[PDB]
DNA sequence: CACAGTGACTCAGCAG
DNA sequence: GCTGCTGAGTCACTGT
């Protein structure tokens, strides 16, 4: 039993914590409807929901941060390869032009 | 008392030199304050490291993108004039053959 | 109002 | 034990 589950239990929150967190808004409101909660119960429910949602955005935010550096590092690689492929093409273009310009002075 | 920056700078030996008028419980409290402030510095320098990594990577990616864009564009222009010159060289091919 | 994204702080916990 | 680090949860915002 997590600390969140104990507090909700101690305040007689009849809903499971997972349903407080993960349920969509319309379904959360439906579950919350027809309930005579007091301020303390309302506050703890909203605090459990906010912390629960924000905990996952924090992981996603950190996951995207690291993933973005991998994509940047790859971006770097491909550009250094494309630059080399482009310089190779420029060389064969410069050689063909020079050879034709030579044959005609 | 003591301030924040002063606690982080000193070591454990100097910290043992400032036990004037405190209980055993105030000892661990002050030690835990140092570890907390040290942890704040660790996390902060960790953030600065990753921000420096990202900015430096992005600034040097934004370069290479313009580098290959300028290269791709100029090669396109050059291969045009290069194809046109070879076309007229090939036109003089056929005319040189038509004479006897 | 709702919720997602994010810098800063915090702490647990691991490695050395 | 301490150090430095890092994943993770929480706060306090900002933005849609």
């Amino acid at each position: 039993l997590t600390r969140d589950e104990l507090r909700a239990k101690a305040l007689h929150i009849p809903f499971p914590v997972e349903k407080i967190i993960n349920l969509p808004v319309v379904d959360f409101n439906e579950m919350m409807s027809k309930e005579q909660f007091n301020e303390a119960q309302l506050a703890l429910i909203r605090d459990i929901r906010r912390r629960g949602k924000n905990k996952v955005a924090a992981q996603n935010c950190r996951k995207r941060k690291l993933e973005n550096i991998v994509e940047l590092e790859q971006d770097l690689d491909h550009l250094k390869d494309e630059k080399e492929k482009l310089l190779k093409e420029k060389g064969e273009n410069d050689k063909s032009l020079h050879l034709l310009k030579k044959q005609l002075s | 008392s003591l301030t924040d920056e002063e606690l982080v700078t000193m070591s454990v030996r100097e910290l043992n030199q400032h036990l004037r008028g405190l209980s055993k419980e105030e000892i661990v409290q002050l030690k835990q304050r140092r570890r907390t402030l040290k942890n704040r510095g660790y996390a902060a320098s960790c953030r600065v490291k990753r921000v420096t990594q990202k900015e430096e990577l992005e600034k040097q990616k934004a370069e290479l993108q313009q580098e290959v864009e300028k290269l791709a564009s100029e090669n396109a222009s050059m291969k045009l004039e290069l194809d046109a010159l070879r076309s007229k060289y090939e036109a003089l091919q056929t005319f040189a053959r038509t004479v006897a």
